[PDB]
């Protein structure tokens, strides 16, 4: 296999354009689609979606209904098809088409010499601004075939058309208005099998109506689990009475992926690399959309699947998709405020309701001075005072076997204290008979005090291990720091975890004192890489837990994402010193060790777990929830996945 | 003419419900161990080898069904097993999570002789209790059409015959696990449309009192439906994160026990018998009310698809695998004899 | 004509209610219900959605199945029934029913002193932090009736709760996840004459989930041309595995009419001024909107209606909706820029 394709890591590259309008004049608009296409022929893009009508030009009015206009159509779209016997992309081009008694407002589906489909809008909007049914018929019920320069090709709103070797790909085509109906033929082809949904538009443009597209594409995006493709018309329509902004973009399961100049000079491109495992692994998933397909079988069962073989190009041609470096990290500031927001009342308004439920124990938690303990002893002060009970109901223990920890205790003002584990721990080593032993040892007499103070005192023991150590097993098992009554941080990531300090130093309601000291957990604590870089292990724990991706593709993702630190954004607190790149060697190494710890080893320490609450859309990993899996199960199909399909470096 | 010594040509076929080493996660294992167990099952010229369900995945491995490596090591595990089906004998149904649409379905596939037959999806998905599958997997039942499995589009749904064309009286439907428990399986209407060797595929955890509670379904369906009933349970590899397993098996002829296996076996097990395609179709020939059964469910029991194959059975002398009483007034069972 | 009244001027008043959960306690939900209700009347509102499985509590997953917690809610469903004979507004309350062989998780009308209908969820999530099939029946396809409390009322995911004196005011109700799947109960019934789409949510808070509500719930309310009312699970559900924020939302076409703050500390209502005129002026207008009903004609036509009067006050109860000055010169100085 060739690791460096885009392809063959089922990625469909895709490009939305707006082209160069000549109204009345079909043979320039060819002329102005046939560059573009070649464009999107050389960038090795599958699928080119161009505006509404660009064959006529959209706005020309009584003048589709000119048999000169007709006839000079019919030519360049046979002219174009000819043309792109030896183009990559499946070409989607507007145009009028005659067929029986009307002229219908088309897409016509067209790849490598062959006319694979035509597909009329089902819609035709007739007010306002908007005068379609006057010169042509709605294309809603219409099935069989029409004649294209003599061949009888598909035509209607049942078509499918697939990739016979991208099963990942599967298109269906709309036009404009189709996508603003309460229920529109898209969505019924997302259920039937459509992955890719590309719409054609003309979309005059009027204040506000770009964020009225936007919502809708966007929309239908993230409600099909499809990418969504959709491209207006620009430069060149008539300004008899409206504007024309050429507004691209391409959506793919509620987010963005490209998006080009609105109001440009000249013609413009969205492309982008359309993750079709993406699309796969949601619908393998989410199995109410599965359901819905079933409730309206006879609508899902009717299309019809043409099949075109692409034959993508094999090599390496980059990757034109923004990879974030930290799937639980978002490089935006605004987005990282949010979730920072999210996370913690998450955390809180979890604790809170164990607390009230317990009717108000006292909370015993084993502070170490690090960031993990640190930020849980945060957590659980904002849940006592929301709860309106005394900071002195903290029982916040030191228990050497830092001063940060005494220090954030004395400013926060819960009760604190010290209890050296050492006698205890040297008296257990000699009964034994006495590395993983001696560590563990004290490791489980730590868990073992909490909880005997927490029986003793009416309290409950706090844990705090979080999410990444969770996915690792890189915690002591039973009687150790897995254990506790509660755990606040088991569905925070560690990439996470420093930025909610931060967000709550950054928010400052627990004054400048806390602050000053939180901060000095921070810079004291970025300053067991046997589990590797945690950067890279929460990376790959996100492509598991969320996609199931194999490995050989999370190398890829990583790679792309982590291979040049200069490249991308990186979020904010991450000073240059500490913006690492990592090799493919590295990438390969750490997730070999990832896919041995996350499926092997490490499930039957998630298997007996604390309550705690989910918090990333990423998913937790508690055996209640989001993750059911065998603790005695071998990880030599991944580790074989690894060796196969991943270079060495 | 005819070879007197041919239980083949005396209506008989020889039948084989298997349990198989389970290394959870592992297809390329699993299939290697239904390998072996399927040429046994051709040495002993056997028509028909039944394996358990989600054979070749595992089935007790949950979330990680979803998983693409696994997922695609069990579509390769396929492809090899029916590659290596050329040169065997035995018709094989294996348990498989197959990806089709947009889910995983919970299938047997039925594979002869290098080529798949038909692929068929579990009809109903326990949800409840200690089971889970509607979060991995999609219900079957309603399902038509193909799938495609290694470059060829093949039989898909809950609607399949597999029709020996060389023994008529051979015709196989295939339901899994579930699928027997409701209360209007998919097994009986495959019977008035037409099958008389029954194959269930099933994980079926062991709890007390549930080896009772297979036997009383596989039982009275082989009975009520006048056909052989082929059953076969996973066994040793499965996951005990939460469930145990016995890895039973068993042949039912209408009513009838023809074999069983060792519960909690060490080392795999097969259930091995000749069924009497002659004794189902003579029953079959008297009992009026069961094809009036099927006239009036007409347009259930005429819509099925006949996939044909030609078997091409040993005719020589391979001995008998059955107990043919001496006394069919007079039962050897002395519980049985004093009832009477 | 009382120019001052809102109802005379088109004005529906809208309720979406995030009330205390008390897990496995019907009546004391019951009772947090008719506290935020008896508030609603007293603002003269019409519509009053409270969260998915409201009496019950939505977390309590196989608990659900108990016979006492069963019997429980329905005893506390119908004491509700007869405090509502008092009470101004439709409430529409969650509970888990038993109906035929399974329990459905549905939501109940109820109207002066009456069960207006019954509707079952019909998506029911069973993946990732979701268990619904294991205890609860989908409610797709299902028609017909059920009894409650001595009456067989309206059971299934075709209805259409009808103002007799207030034609704008049509509701359709559906439930949490079946507004996320490509072709929701809400869409087919808005085509069929819904104006109110109605949403019983559960919905544990996860980062980014409440973009995801407000994208789905937004652009429905604006490709249905409705008003969408949005009612979340807040405090008290149990934090086993979840947390909850008790989000509470209105939109109206695509615009917010009414949020309430996520995480709160006690109970929330988000009560806006629906306009049904403004959402009959853009129905009359959008052709293809019908159309689109008519391709769909025989899904359209198999709604019952289920007619109630509701009989709104006659006088000045403000206006609880935002006027701006200048139609075509937003206030909000991000959006006059793009503008
Ligand atoms: N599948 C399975 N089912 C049931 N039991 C299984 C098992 N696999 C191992 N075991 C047993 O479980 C035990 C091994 O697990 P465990 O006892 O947990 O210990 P283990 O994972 O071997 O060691 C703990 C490791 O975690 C590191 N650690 C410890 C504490 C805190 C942190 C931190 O960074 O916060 C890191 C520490 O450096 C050490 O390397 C053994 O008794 C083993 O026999
Ligand atoms: N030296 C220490 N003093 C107080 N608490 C500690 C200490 N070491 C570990 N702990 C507690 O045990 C947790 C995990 O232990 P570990 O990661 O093994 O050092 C910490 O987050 C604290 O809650």
């Amino acid at each position: 296999m060739n690791f460096y394709s885009a392809y063959q890591h089922g990625f469909v590259r895709v490009a939305a354009c707006t082209h160069h309008t000549t109204i009345g004049d079909p043979a320039a608009n060819a002329a102005s689609v046939l560059d573009m296409a070649r464009a999107c022929h050389d960038d090795g893009a599958a699928l080119a979606v161009f505006p509404e009508l660009t064959l006529s030009g959209y706005s020309i009015e009584d003048v589709l209904l000119q048999d000169s206009l007709l006839d000079a159509v019919e030519d360049a779209l046979l002219d174009l098809v000819t043309e792109s016997a030896d183009l990559l992309p499946v070409l989607v081009v507007g145009a009028p088409l005659r067929h029986r008694h009307r002229i219908y407002n088309t897409a016509v589906v067209i790849h490598r010499g062959a006319v694979l489909g035509v597909v009329p809008k089902s819609y035709l909007p007739t007010y306002r601004e908007f005068y379609e049914r006057r010169q042509m018929a709605p294309g809603d019920g219409e099935r069989g075939t029409i004649r294209i320069g003599g061949a009888d090709v598909a035509f209607g709103t049942d078509l499918l058309f697939a990739a016979s070797d991208l099963p990942g790909f599967v298109l269906h085509v709309e036009i404009a208005e189709d996508m603003f109906v309460p229920m529109p033929p898209s969505a019924e082809a997302a259920l039937a099998g459509a992955t890719v949904l590309a719409n054609l538009s003309g979309s005059p443009i009027t204040i506000g109506r770009a964020e009225d597209r936007r919502l809708l594409a966007r929309s239908a995006s993230a409600r099909c689990l499809a990418a969504y493709v959709y491209a207006a018309a620009g430069e060149g329509e008539s300004t008899t009475d409206l504007a024309w902004d050429g507004q691209t973009m391409i959506w793919e399961n509620g987010a963005l992926l490209a998006e080009s100049e609105r109001f440009p000079k000249g013609v413009r491109r969205s492309v982008a690399d359309v993750d079709t495992e993406l699309l796969r692994s949601e619908r393998l998933r989410m199995g109410t959309f599965d359901d819905n397909r079933r409730h309206h079988r006879e609508l899902t069962e009717s299309f019809r699947r043409i099949d075109f073989a692409l034959d993508p190009p094999a090599g390496d041609i980059g990757l034109l998709r923004e990879v974030e470096r930290f799937p639980f990290v978002p490089a935006d500031p605004q987005r990282l405020q949010q979730d920072c927001y999210e996370a913690y009342n998450i955390q809180v308004s979890g604790l809170e309701q164990r607390l009230r439920a317990l009717d108000y124990p006292k909370v015993v938690i084993g502070v170490s001075g690090g960031l993990d303990s640190t930020h849980a002893l945060i957590v659980a002060t904002h849940a006592m005072d929301r709860e309106g009970r005394p900071r002195s109901d903290i029982l916040a223990f030191a228990l050497p076997g830092k001063n940060n920890a005494i220090k954030l205790a004395r400013a926060l003002g819960v009760t604190f204290s010290e209890i050296d584990i050492g006698d205890t721990a040297r008296l257990m080593l000699h009964t034994i008979g006495h590395d993983v032993t001696f560590e563990n040892v004290q490791a489980g007499l730590r868990t073992d005090y909490l909880f005997r103070i927490a029986n003793q005192r009416g309290g409950i023991v706090l844990g705090t291990g979080d999410l990444s150590e969770l996915a690792l097993g890189w915690s002591t098992y039973g009687v150790g720091d897995q254990m506790s009554h509660y755990n606040v941080n088991a569905g925070v990531p560690k990439t996470l975890i420093q930025h909610l300090i931060r967000w709550v130093i950054s928010a400052g309601e627990f004054g400048e004192k806390v602050g000053e000291v939180l901060q000095s957990v921070l810079d004291t604590e970025i300053t067991e890489a046997k589990v590797g870089p945690f950067a890279l292990q929460d990376f790959s724990l996100f492509q598991v837990l969320r996609y199931g991706f194999r490995p050989s593709k999370i190398a890829f993702l990583a790679w792309h994402a982590w291979n040049d630190a200069e490249r991308g954004n990186w979020p904010p607190g991450f000073p240059k010193s500490e913006r690492p790149s990592y090799s493919l060697a590295e990438i390969r190494h750490w997730l070999q060790i990832f896919v041995q710890r996350f499926y092997s080893f490490s499930q039957f320490k998630r298997s007996a777990l604390p309550n705690g609450p989910k918090v990333s859309h990423g998913g937790a990993l508690s055996p209640r929830g989001d993750w059911r899996a065998p603790s005695d199960m071998s990880a030599r199909i991944w580790l074989d996945q690894i060796d196969r399909e991943v270079p060495k470096g | 003419s005819m070879n007197f010594y041919s239980a083949y040509q005396h209506g008989f076929v020889r039948v084989a419900a298997c349990t198989h080493h389970t290394t959870i996660g592992d297809p390329a294992a699993n299939a290697a161990s239904v390998l072996d167990m399927a040429r046994a099952c051709h040495d002993d010229g056997a028509a028909l080898a039944v394996f358990p369900e989600l054979t070749l995945s595992g089935y007790s491995i949950e979330d990680v069904l979803l998983q693409d490596s696994l997922l695609d090591a069990v579509e390769d595990a396929l492809l090899d097993l029916v590659t290596e089906s050329a040169d065997l004998l035995p018709v094989l149904v294996v348990g498989a999570p197959l990806r089709h649409r947009h889910r995983i379905y919970n299938t047997a596939v039925v594979i002869h002789r290098g080529a798949v037959l038909g692929v068929v999806p579990k009809s109903y998905l326990p949800t409840y209790r200690e089971f889970y599958e509607r979060r991995q997997m999609a219900p079957g039942d309603g399902e038509r059409g193909t799938i495609r499995i290694g470059g060829a589009d093949v039989a898909f749904g809950t609607d399949l015959l597999f029709a020996a064309s060389d023994l008529p009286g051979f015709v196989l439907h295939v339901e899994i696990a579930e699928d027997m428990f409701v209360p209007m399986p998919p097994s009986a209407e495959a019977a008035l449309a037409g099958a008389t060797v029954l194959a269930n595929l099933s994980g079926s955890p062991i709890t007390i009192g549930r080896a009772e509670d297979r036997r009383l379904l596989a039982r009275s369906a082989s009975a009520r439906c006048l056909a052989a009933y082929v059953y076969a349970a996973a066994g040793e590899g499965e996951s005990t994160t939460d469930l145990a397993w016995d890895g039973q098996t068993m042949i039912w002829e209408n009513g009838a026990l023809l074999a069983e296996s060792e519960r909690f076996p060490k080392g795999v097990r097969r259930s091995v018998a000749d069924v009497d395609t002659e004794l189902l179709r003579s029953e079959r020939l008297r009992m009026g009310t069961f094809d009036d059964n099927r006239r009036h469910h007409r347009e259930l029991t005429e819509s099925f698809r006949r996939i044909d194959f030609a078997l091409d059975p040993p005719a020589g002398d391979i001995g008998l695998l059955r107990e043919v009483e001496r006394f069919p007034f007079v039962p050897a069972d002395p519980q049985r004899l004093q009832q009477d």
